């Protein structure tokens, strides 16, 4: 006698998925819709590769501390990675203003170049140009300082007031940094500047700010029981930044041209670069952006996947495996 | 299960049928085989897919870096930022969690609606000149050859 | 489709029936005309308006003013605040995306599922004084005048 | 309602059947009695149980303080504050609402599946050894005793 | 023979929907949920006109640059509305304080009297009223300067030091703003105040700030070199506030008795006023509040339907259409 | 003849849940989703009890307001609660520096001893500790002053230049408080500390700040004209502080050696304490935190059910009651 019969497909899998009436429950096709591995590497957003600190953190590297690579060309980076072991900052003690502020606006240029803004060799003929070292940022056993800015100091007996301007002839921001310094005695502070009451006026056309040095005898950081407060201010294309001291003022000697991008921000991560396209940077590494959901890490950079606590998410496709 | 096939009166599936989901098993004088019915899996290999695409690719997310940094005098704006980070972590979690847990109850209703559609088509056609087995299986009460059964599957069965 | 009456077994939908959703098509010496079934056509109106105003009504929405101003030394409370606005967007646009897909589908299972249960109610009157053909019609093996066709519809056909 | 058995031809519920959820009631020369259907009512006490741990267990909450104070001259960071908690307050509400509406509706359905499962079963086992009366119950053609009744129930209803 | 069928509605219809398991579905009715359009108006919010500002913004409006249009009675605001046009704020160059502040809490008033705090003609009788103008702050082709502040000078040769106080009698805030002014030189310190080193006190009961002139050549803003900061604090009912100054004050005229209302906050628009009532205010115009969602704008102002990044939202109500 | 029936249950249940399709739905079994009420007590968190403030805010508490009470023993707290009735701050008006930041960060310690950083009877030898005191910190109808700190004045007709350091010589962070006192006018400001221009620095490793006072009339609030600005910092285990002054200095007498914990918050409360431990702290009361949502209050502390704006919702679990 004929027959026919009506049936469903079974394989040999063991795929399971949960569903809400029941956990655990074998299925013969099924899709994966969580992230779940990252590559351990830097990759580059947008095709532009991160920039790199290793022994300095955003503070010593634009600073200049003398443990730092300097940058020589016209780069840009996506993302600005540091390591774990980024301790080297502001080696001459004292507060930077708005940093936080600065390294979020720093996460991401398309250019960047250093430039001598005020130069050591010709900007300052009434002053002392040699003398701002310090054994507390010392490189290789000598006193030194940061590279990128110079400490004027009197020379022959007098500290005469100074009143040096720059234009911004470049068509984009520059980013002038400098420091006050603030003695322990007034002992020091007739030493460097020949004066008891010194004043260091920085304006532009939106910055107007005036310091004034505040001497007292502080605990010993780095050495130094004197302070000296950093600040920076972003000058606009066509705008003058001047700058007028009596002393303490720790002069800018070069500033950066750049173009900042759409915000980035900064992993900390001991991992290396690779030459790697991403979309979505985790601190341990790149992962893939198709699926909708990750497991990685909850502090990514770029075009990422929601980040789930989840172990497991995936879709069945197929039907109950029964075999 | 829901519509009664899968986990139902069709007790187990076909490791015999690799040609797709859902299909017959045919036994006449003639010969005997597993055929998969290319109309039904076909309908919802599209479907199915749809809804896995449905889920990944209505995902709009922007450019964004998800770290921000506070000194010893912002707490209050650093607690704020991770009230926000956790408040997304909470509500994606759970709404990812009970998407995957809702919608595969739906795909495997979905598979054995099939199953019962295509049943139920084959008992129209065969209105009453085979015994319903209740197994899933027609026994057919006169010779029906591979043409009778290639009838049946193409929906065009004769019914004298 | 998921319960295959609709895409199934009654192969397509009459535009000449414009006074509900769900109906009869009567043939007999008396006349002919079609007609819709308004308890089964009001029980889904009630249904689907209730389930409209679900989706728009439950929508608790207060007064707010979303945009927020900041300076030049505020980039990462504008970037914090970019991250709420972002974050709320991905939700509501992905949620409301599969709202919209997932509860269609669950309309257009609700509407095949009251054609099928219209259709077995009838079938369950009529036991087998009709030939079912298998296309949503019952041939009738006695003369069923008007009244006998009203009391289909209505639910009151005597057996004998 | 959405399978036609609960809201539909099965009209009612019985007060008399306290051992489960779905059952049946008998009656021969030998008495008759509610009795439960275990096998099904405990898939279905299992499956509701576990759908209703999986809404409240999967809610992954961490420790937070969600109150921030802000002064006189912080009324920004206030109102963005004010953001983040009405956002989450709107997306929770409206999820938590629809999600009981739709998932209570679709329990019920699941409720109705498993009663005309249990239907079919039992007709598909008759066969035609008793006439289906349209109410869910099945006058048999022959003398059932408790052993055909128990025999019924369990799934081994011989034919002959 | 006799047939009796079941069926279902088709009709000519061809409104489509989508679903999870099939896109572009033709149905027979739908209802829409996405808000898709505006009426390009800005409308009243609760009832009441926003206050929309023309030439100015916000800085320009309240301090009272010459260019902007002075409220003649008691007014009242839901929210404030600014023309990408408006560029006519401090025509003196210098720093607004807690501008983006004051914004936020002055963008929804239940009443805003301004009135004289400090009459000019009878409140300094021993300083000079009439030099305090400015080419930069020009109306008419003649030198002006704000309308709501007062720009003393010294008489006579001298600038004797004034404390002029005001009692808040009125039952709600006081919003008082005044400005301190920073010469370029010490020449036109001299000129205008008749001292090397002045200072201005302003106090009241929760406020308490003390103003010193920074001298110093800038790069010039409106032709000038000189700067003015610009100061606000809103005084309590029953609050008195004291100015104490030996110089460079720039005195408040008018004053604001104002009842700030629940939060709202500023849309920029070039859209047009109109007399029409909304619950829900975009830049580009007002929406309708009743569906769920809509996809205009993302910062909106009222009860509005949440932004989403969809083009098409429709729930079906009918059935398939198969005609 | 003899008949098999198919059915399901029905109870005397009257319990009721909506559904999309249709609304108040009489099931036979269903369970709640919305934890309802609360129990009105104040309970543990982490098993550890809050610190209840009675009279006194933070700020009255932690400065030692004469009319708050101390707490002589070493002490932990998992939040802190305050009453609608704590209206005893600073006695003595002035502007707190960073209240709120402060009140954030002591809302969650592990530890907490408050002890005698500068002994009152023998730091200052060469200064008066006896005239600090004033009507507006008056305690039972005599003049008082703030327990934590000391008003420094002249003796002997002169105050001379003090320098008093502590080395934090505990394991975990102090919290080191301390005001200026800027009188309300000169008069007075040389009666009290015999100088016009006086100075007051308070150094650390990380901390550096010069405060100079600021004379001038002002109103009076609790009856003083002059103001106190008072100002805190967290010293670093093994770190200096350094308190150099010319005058005006309200030294630190007590301070606060803590370690503090994973952030927490402060409850406003009318309720009561109970020897109750909870998981999520509501300020009306304690609630279950095994639901997934909760109605009681929006701002909750603790692992917390989301708050939603519903009144009702409940899983059904059984059948539609049909009896
Ligand atoms: C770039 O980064 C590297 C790595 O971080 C830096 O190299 C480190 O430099 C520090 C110097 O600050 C060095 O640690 C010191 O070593 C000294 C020599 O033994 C110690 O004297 C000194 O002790 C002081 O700090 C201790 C911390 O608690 C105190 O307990 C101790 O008492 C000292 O404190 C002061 O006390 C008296 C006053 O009473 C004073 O006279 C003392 O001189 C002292 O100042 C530190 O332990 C690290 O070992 C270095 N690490 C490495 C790997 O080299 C490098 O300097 C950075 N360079 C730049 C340019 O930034
Ligand atoms: C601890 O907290 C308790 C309460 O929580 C404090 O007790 C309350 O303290 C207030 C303030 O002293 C006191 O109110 C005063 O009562 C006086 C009569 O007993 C009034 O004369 C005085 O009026 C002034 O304030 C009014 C505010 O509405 C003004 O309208 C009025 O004009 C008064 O202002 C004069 O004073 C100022 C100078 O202060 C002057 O510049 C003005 O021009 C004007 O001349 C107050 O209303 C309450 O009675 C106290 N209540 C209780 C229950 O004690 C307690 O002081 C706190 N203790 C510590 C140590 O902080
Ligand atoms: C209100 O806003 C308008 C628009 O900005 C101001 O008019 C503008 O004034 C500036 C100078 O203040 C003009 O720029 C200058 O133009 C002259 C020649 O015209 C040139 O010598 C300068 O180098 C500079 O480029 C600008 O053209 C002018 N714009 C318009 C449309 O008039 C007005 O001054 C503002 N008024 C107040 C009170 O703030
Ligand atoms: C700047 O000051 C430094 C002092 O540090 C001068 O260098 C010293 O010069 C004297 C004599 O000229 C020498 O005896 C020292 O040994 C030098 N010290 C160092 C560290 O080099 C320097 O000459 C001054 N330069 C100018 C231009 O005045
Ligand atoms: C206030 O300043 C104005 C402007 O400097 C003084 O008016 C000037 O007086 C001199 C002296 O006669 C005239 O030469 C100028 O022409 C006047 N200027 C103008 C614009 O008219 C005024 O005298 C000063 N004092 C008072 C009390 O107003
Ligand atoms: C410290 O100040 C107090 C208060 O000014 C001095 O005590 C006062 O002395 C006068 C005259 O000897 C008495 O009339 C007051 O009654 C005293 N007041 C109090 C509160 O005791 C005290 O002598 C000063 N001590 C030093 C060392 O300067
Ligand atoms: C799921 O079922 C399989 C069946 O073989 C079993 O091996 C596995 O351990 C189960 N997993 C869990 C988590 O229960
Ligand atoms: C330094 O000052 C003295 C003052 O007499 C002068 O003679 C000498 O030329 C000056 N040196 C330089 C390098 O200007
Ligand atoms: C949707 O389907 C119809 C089917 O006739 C087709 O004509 C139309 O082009 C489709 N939609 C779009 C946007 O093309
Ligand atoms: C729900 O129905 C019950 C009776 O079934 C009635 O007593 C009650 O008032 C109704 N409640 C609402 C909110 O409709």
């Amino acid at each position: 006698s004929d027959t026919i019969c009506i049936g469903y497909h079974a394989n040999n899998s063991t795929d399971t998925v949960d569903t809400v009436l029941e956990k655990n429950v074998t299925v013969t096709h099924s899709v994966n819709l969580l992230e779940d591995s990252h590559n351990g590497k830097l990759c580059r957003l947008k095709g532009i590769a991160p920039l790199q600190l290793g022994k300095c953190n955003i503070a010593g590297w634009i600073l200049g501390n003398p443990e730092c690579e300097s940058l020589l060309s016209k780069r840009s980076w996506s993302y600005i990675a540091e390591t774990p072991n980024s301790e080297n900052g502001t080696c001459y003690p004292g507060d930077f203003a708005d940093y936080e502020e600065l390294r979020e606006q720093l996460s991401s240029v398309s250019s960047f170049e250093r430039f001598e803004i005020f130069p050591k060799e010709r900007s300052w003929p009434k002053h002392n140009i040699t003398r701002g070292v310090t054994a507390a940022c010392s490189h290789a056993g000598k006193s030194s300082f940061y590279k990128n800015l110079l400490w004027l100091t009197e020379t022959n007996g007098s500290y005469p007031k100074l009143s040096k301007s720059y234009v911004n002839n470049k068509e984009k921001e520059v980013l002038v940094l400098w420091g006050v310094h603030h003695p322990s005695n007034i002992e020091d502070q007739k030493t460097l500047y020949r004066k008891e009451n010194a004043y260091v006026s920085v304006v532009s056309s939106n910055y107007n700010r005036r310091f004034t040095p505040e001497i007292a005898e502080r605990p010993k950081v780095r050495g130094q029981a004197g302070r000296m407060n950093y600040y920076w201010t972003l000058l606009e294309p066509g705008d003058t930044i001047i700058f007028e001291a009596n002393g303490n003022l720790i002069a800018p000697w070069y500033a950066f041209a750049l173009s900042r991008g759409f915000g980035s921000g900064i992993i900390t991560s001991n991992a290396s670069m690779d030459e790697c396209d991403t979309k979505c940077q985790t601190p341990q590494g790149a992962i893939n952006s198709s699926l909708p959901f990750q497991n990685i890490h909850p502090v990514t950079i770029g075009e990422c996947p929601k980040y789930v606590k989840s172990t497991k998410l995936r879709m069945v496709t197929g039907l109950r495996n029964i075999p | 299960g829901l519509f009664g096939a899968i986990a139902g009166f069709i007790e187990g599936g076909w490791t015999g049928m690799i040609d797709g989901w859902y299909g017959y098993h045919h036994q006449n004088e003639q010969g005997s085989g597993y055929a998969a019915d290319q109309k039904s899996t076909q309908n919802a290999i599209n479907g199915i897919t749809n809804k896995v695409n449905s889920v990944i690719e209505k995902m709009n997310t922007q450019f964004t870096a998800v770290g921000k940094e506070f000194n010893k005098l912002e707490k209050r704006m650093e607690n704020l930022n991770k009230k926000v980070d956790d408040g997304f972590l909470d509500i994606w979690t759970y709404n990812a969690e009970l998407l995957v847990l809702l919608e595969n109850e739906r795909t495997l209703d979905f598979h054995d609606s099939n199953v019962k559609n295509l049943y139920e088509k084959v008992k129209n056609q065969l209105r009453n000149n085979a015994k319903e087995i209740g197994n899933g299986c027609f026994e057919f009460y006169h010779k029906c050859n591979n043409e009778c059964m290639e009838s049946v599957k193409n929906g065009t069965y004769d019914y004298p």
